[PDB]
C-alpha cells in the first residue's frame, strides 16, 4: 500500500505479515541498486526519502512485524542478510535509518527475549556489524556513546563486545578517551573495555597510560578476567618497557591466591600467553633475559620454570639459549626439586600437553656431566611420568629404553 | 602462500567461506597486517575465481568482495594504495568487472573533484590530508589514484571497446589537465606563504601537498602523450606542466639545500610505466617522421626535460637492482621488463654512439650532468642488472641490436674506440666519470666471454 512497501515489492523484496523470515526475487545487490537507482530517476529524490522513513517507522510499529523487518531474508536461488542490514548499506537512507534504530529501542530495555529467547539490542546492534561503509562516525559516535551511558550492565556489555567492527578510523581515539570515563565509573565494567581497546587503532602513550591504569590493579583482581586483560597487556607493551613489564608483572602476581574455575581460567591465560609468544620475539627473548637477569636471587618461582618451559615447546629457535641459561642455572644451586614438585602438582593440565617438550628436556640433560643436570633431568621423568596420561607413560619408556640402547 | 593455495579453493566452498570470514574479520583489526593481507587475499579471489562451475555462482560473490573493499577504502593510506596498484592485473585477468571498478574510484576520486570551471585549485587536497593531536598524516593518496585510472582506461580503449563513466572521463581529466595548466601554485598556497618547514605542521603538509602534486602532474603527461597521434598544444600543454614539476622539485632543492641530506623523500619513484618511458625515448630520438616531427622538436628543445626523462630510466632500472620488481603495470611480467630493458638498450645505445659528449655546448655546471653521460650510466645499470637476474635470455637481448661472442666484441669496440679518442684526445680535464663507468661497462661485458 505505502511508498515503503510498494518500493520494497517494486526492488524485487516481498513484505511478509510478521509470521515468517522475508523474501526476495532477486540477487541483493540488484534488490540494492534498484532500490538506489529507482529512488534517484524517481523526481523530488531528496524528499521521497521522509515518505520512505514515515512508512517504514508506521510499518515497524508491530513487534513481530519489526522482527521480521529485522529477520534474514529468504533467498530463492536459500538464505541471505536481513531486509534492514540491506537498507543500511545503503549510503543515502543510513543516516535518518540509524537515527530512527537508535531512536525507539529504549521501549525494549524490559522488554527483552521477548518472544523466540532472541535479544532484541542485540538483534538492533547486530544490524551495525561488519558495515563495509559509514557516512557519519561522530553522529553515530556520540549517540552509541550516551546510548552505552544510559544502557544496563548485561546488555551495555553484549555492546561493548561488539563495537569495534562498527567504529571507524575517523572515530576510535576519542572514543578511546570517553571509554576511560567508562573505565572508572564502574569496576563491575572495566574488562570488556579492555577487548574493545585492545582491538582498537589507539596511540601508544593513552595506551601506555591505561597499561598503567591496569598494572597498579593486578592484585587487587579475581581470576576470571585475567586472560583478556593480560592478552591486552601483551599487546600494549612498547619494544623499550618489554623487560621493565615482564618483571613488574612476574614479581607483582600471585597464580596461587586463585588456587573448578581457577585451573581452567589458567588454562586460558596460559593460551593467551602462547597466542602473544609466538610471533613477538621482542617479549619472549624479553622474557628469557628478564629471568635469566634474576638468577642471582633463588626465590624465583613457578611461573618461571612453566615459562621455560612453555617457551622451550614454542620457538624452535630459542630453544639452546634456554638450553644454556638453564644448564647455567641448575648449577648455581637454583632450579631445584621442590619448584619441580608444586610445578607437576598443580600446572600439570598445561604442560599435559607439552609431554615430548619436557621430554626432549630430560634427554638433552641426562647427555652431559655435573650429576646435578643428570638428577634434575631423572626427577623431571619421574613427575611428569607421574601426573599425565597413560600415553604419556607409554612414550617416557619408550624414551627411556631408547636412552638406555643408545647411549 | 595464496598464489600457491587458491587451486585448491576452485573445488572447496567450506575452506573458501573460511578464508573470506577470516579476510572480513582482519580489515576491521588494530595490527595493520590485518588490513593488508585482506586486501591482498581479496584481490587474489578476484583475480583466479573466474574469466567469465557455474558463472552466477562468482559474479555476485566478487561484487560482494568489492562492496567490502570500500570499507578498506575508508583506512589508512596504503591499504588504498594497495589496491589502486592491484587493480590494473585485476582487469586484465577479469575484464568483465570494468563498469562496476571505474565508478568505485571513480566516486573515490568525487570527494575531491570540483566539477566547475573557473574554479582553479581544481581538486579537494585538504581531504588527502589529516590532522589530529598536532599528529598530521597522508590519506587517500591521489597520485597512484589517477596512475590506476588512466592505466586502466587506456586498456579499456585499447582492448575492451574492440559506457558513459569513461566518455565522462575523457572530459573529466580534459578539463582537469586545463585547470592544471593555469593553477600556479598560490591557489595550491606553496612556496611564499609556505617554507615546506618540516618542523612544523604547515611545512609538513605543504611538503607532502607538493609530492602529490608533482604525481598528478607526472600522471596528466601520461596521459596527454597517449591521447593524441602527436598534436602540438597537448605537448605545450606537457611542456608547462613539467615546468610546475620542475619548479616545485627546484623548490624543494632550495627547501633540501638548508637541511642535512637525510630527505632522501625527494627521489620518491614516479608514477610513470617503465613502458611509456621506453616508448617516450623510442619517440625522442629514433623519430624522423615529419608528421610527428614539428611536436618533438618542442620537447627535444627542453633539455632539463630531456634528462628528467632518462633520470626516470635510471630509477626504474635501479628498482630492478635493489628488487627484483618494480612500481608500475606488468612490473612483475618479467618478459615485459625484459622488452622494456632491451627497448632501451637499443635506443641509448643509439644515443650515446650516434653522438658522443665532446659535441657538448651546455658547459661547466651541465658538463657534471650532462645526458649522453646518463645514457651511458643507464647502460652499465642494465648490463649489471641482467647479468645479475636475466641470464639465459642473453641471446634474444642482443639479436635486438652468430654466437654470444661477435655481438659481444662489436658493443665493446664501441666503447674501446670511445675511450681511447678520451685519452689520445686531453689530459687537462678528462671526464674522470665517463672514464671510469666506460671501464665498468667493459667489466661487466668481459663476463660474458
Amino acid at each position: 500500500d505505502s511508498i515503503f512497501v510498494k518500493l520494497l515489492k517494486i526492488s524485487g523484496i516481498i513484505l511478509k505479515t510478521g509470521e515468517s523470515q522475508n523474501q526476495l526475487a532477486v540477487d541483493q545487490i540488484a534488490f540494492q541498486k534498484k532500490l538506489f537507482q529507482t529512488l534517484r530517476r524517481h523526481p523530488s529524490y531528496p524528499k521521497i526519502i521522509e515518505e520512505f522513513v514515515s512508512g517504514l517507522e508506521s510499518y515497524i510499529e508491530d513487534e513481530d512485524s519489526f522482527r521480521n523487518c529485522l529477520l534474514s531474508c529468504e533467498r530463492l536461488q536459500s538464505y541471505s542478510k536481513s531486509l534492514i542490514k540491506l537498507l543500511l548499506g545503503i549510503d543515502i537512507l543510513q543516516p535518518a535509518i540509524i537515527k530512527t534504530l537508535f531512536e525507539k529501542l529504549p521501549e525494549y530495555f524490559f522488554e527483552n527475549k521477548n518472544s523466540d529467547e532472541i535479544n532484541i539490542p542485540r538483534l538492533i546492534v547486530s544490524q551495525l556489524k561488519w558495515l563495509d561503509r559509514v557516512v557519519d562516525g561522530k553522529d553515530l559516535t556520540t549517540k552509541i556513546m550516551q546510548l552505552i551511558s544510559i544502557a544496563p550492565e548485561n546488555l551495555q556489555h553484549d555492546i561493548i563486545t561488539s563495537l569495534p567492527e562498527i567504529l571507524g578510523d575517523s572515530q576510535h581515539a576519542d572514543v578511546g578517551k570517553e571509554l576511560s570515563d567508562l573505565l572508572i565509573e564502574n569496576t563491575s565494567l572495566t574488562v570488556p573495555i579492555l577487548d574493545v581497546l585492545s582491538s582498537l587503532r589507539l596511540d601508544p602513550n593513552f595506551l601506555l597510560k591505561v597499561r598503567q591504569l591496569v598494572m597498579d590493579k593486578l592484585s587487587s583482581i579475581r581470576l576470571e578476567d585475567l586472560p583478556v586483560i593480560i592478552k591486552f597487556i601483551l599487546h600494549s607493551v612498547t619494544a623499550m618497557d618489554t623487560l621493565e613489564v615482564i618483571s613488574e608483572l612476574r614479581e607483582k602476581l600471585d597464580l596461587q591466591h586463585c588456587v573448578s574455575s581457577g585451573q581452567s581460567c589458567i588454562i586460558l591465560l596460559f593460551d593467551v600467553i602462547k597466542s602473544a609468544i609466538r610471533y613477538e620475539k621482542t617479549i619472549s627473548e624479553a622474557w628469557i633475559k628478564a629471568i635469566e637477569n634474576t638468577a642471582s636471587v633463588s626465590e624465583h618461582k613457578v611461573f618461571d620454570l612453566v615459562m621455560l618451559f612453555i617457551i622451550y615447546s614454542t620457538n624452535t629457535q630459542t630453544k639452546k639459549y634456554i638450553d644454556r641459561v638453564l644448564r647455567n642455572k641448575i648449577r648455581s644451586g637454583c632450579i631445584q626439586e621442590q619448584l619441580l614438585q608444586s610445578t607437576f602438582s598443580v600446572h600439570y593440565l598445561v604442560l599435559k600437553d607439552m609431554c615430548s617438550s619436557i621430554l626432549s628436556l630430560a634427554q638433552s640433560l641426562l647427555h652431559s656431566l655435573d650429576q646435578s643436570i643428570i638428577s634434575f633431568g631423572s626427577l623431571l621423568y619421574k613427575y611428569a611420568f607421574k601426573f599425565f596420561d597413560t600415553y604419556c607413560q607409554q612414550e617416557v619408556v619408550g624414551a627411556l629404553v631408547t636412552h638406555i640402547c643408545s647411549g | 602462500l595464496l598464489k600457491a593455495v587458491q587451486p585448491l579453493l576452485k573445488v572447496s566452498m567450506s575452506m573458501r567461506d573460511c578464508l573470506i570470514l577470516v579476510l572480513r574479520k582482519a580489515m576491521f583489526a588494530n595490527q595493520l597486517d590485518a588490513r593488508k593481507s585482506a586486501v591482498a587475499g581479496f584481490l587474489l579471489l578476484l583475480k583466479n575465481f573466474k574469466v567469465l562451475y557455474n558463472s552466477v555462482a562468482n559474479e555476485t560473490f566478487c561484487l560482494e568482495i568489492m562492496d567490502s573493499l570500500r570499507r578498506c577504502l575508508s583506512q589508512q593510506a596504503d591499504v588504498r594504495l594497495m589496491l589502486y596498484e592491484g587493480f590494473y592485473d585485476v582487469l586484465r585477468r577479469n575484464s568483465q568487472l570494468a563498469n562496476s571498478v571505474m565508478q568505485t574510484l571513480l566516486s573515490q576520486l568525487k570527494q575531491f573533484y570540483e566539477p566547475e570551471p573557473d574554479l582553479l585549485p581544481p581538486l579537494k587536497l585538504e581531504a588527502c590530508i589529516l590532522t589530529q593531536g598536532d599528529q598530521i598524516s597522508l590519506q587517500e593518496p591521489l597520485d597512484y589514484l589517477l596512475c590506476c585510472i588512466q592505466h586502466c582506461l587506456a586498456w579499456y580503449k585499447n582492448t575492451v571497446i574492440p559506457e558513459a563513466f569513461y566518455e565522462d572521463l575523457d572530459d573529466i581529466l580534459e578539463s582537469i589537465t586545463n585547470r592544471m595548466i593555469k593553477s600556479e601554485l598560490e591557489d595550491f598556497e606553496l612556496d611564499k606563504s609556505a617554507d615546506f618547514s618540516q618542523s612544523t605542521s604547515i611545512g609538513i603538509k605543504n611538503n607532502i601537498s607538493a609530492f602529490l602534486v608533482m604525481g598528478v602532474c607526472e600522471v596528466l603527461i601520461e596521459y596527454n602523450f597517449s591521447i593524441s597521434s602527436f598534436s602540438k598544444n597537448r605537448f605545450e600543454d606537457i611542456l608547462s606542466l613539467f615546468m610546475c614539476y620542475k619548479k616545485l622539485s627546484d623548490i624543494l632543492n632550495e627547501k633540501a639545500g638548508k637541511a642535512k641530506t637525510k630527505m632522501a623523500n625527494k627521489t620518491s619513484d614516479s608514477l610513470l610505466s617503465m613502458k611509456f618511458v621506453s616508448s617516450l625515448l623510442t619517440a625522442l630520438f629514433r623519430d624522423s617522421i615529419q608528421s610527428h616531427q614539428e611536436s618533438l622538436s618542442v620537447l627535444r628543445s627542453s633539455n632539463e626535460f630531456m634528462r628528467y626523462a632518462v633520470n626516470v630510466a635510471l630509477q626504474k632500472v635501479q628498482q630492478l637492482k635493489e628488487t627484483g620488481h618494480v612500481s608500475g603495470p606488468d612490473g612483475q611480467n618479467p618478459e615485459k621488463i625484459f622488452q622494456n630493458l632491451c627497448d632501451l638498450t637499443r635506443v641509448l645505445l643509439w644515443r650515446y654512439t650516434s653522438i658522443p659528449t665532446s659535441v657538448e655546448e651546455s658547459g661547466k655546471k651541465e658538463k657534471g650532468k650532462s645526458i649522453s653521460l646518463l645514457c651511458l650510466e643507464g647502460l652499465q645499470k642494465i648490463f649489471s642488472a641482467v647479468q645479475q637476474f636475466y641470464q639465459p635470455k642473453i641471446q634474444q637481448f642482443l639479436r635486438a641490436l652468430v654466437s654470444v661472442t661477435q655481438r659481444t666484441a662489436f658493443q665493446i669496440r664501441q666503447f674501446q674506440r670511445s675511450l681511447l679518442n678520451l685519452l689520445s684526445s686531453q689530459e687537462e680535464d678528462f671526464n674522470s666519470k665517463e672514464a671510469l663507468l666506460l671501464v665498468t661497462v667493459l667489466t661487466s661485458l668481459s663476463k660474458l666471454l
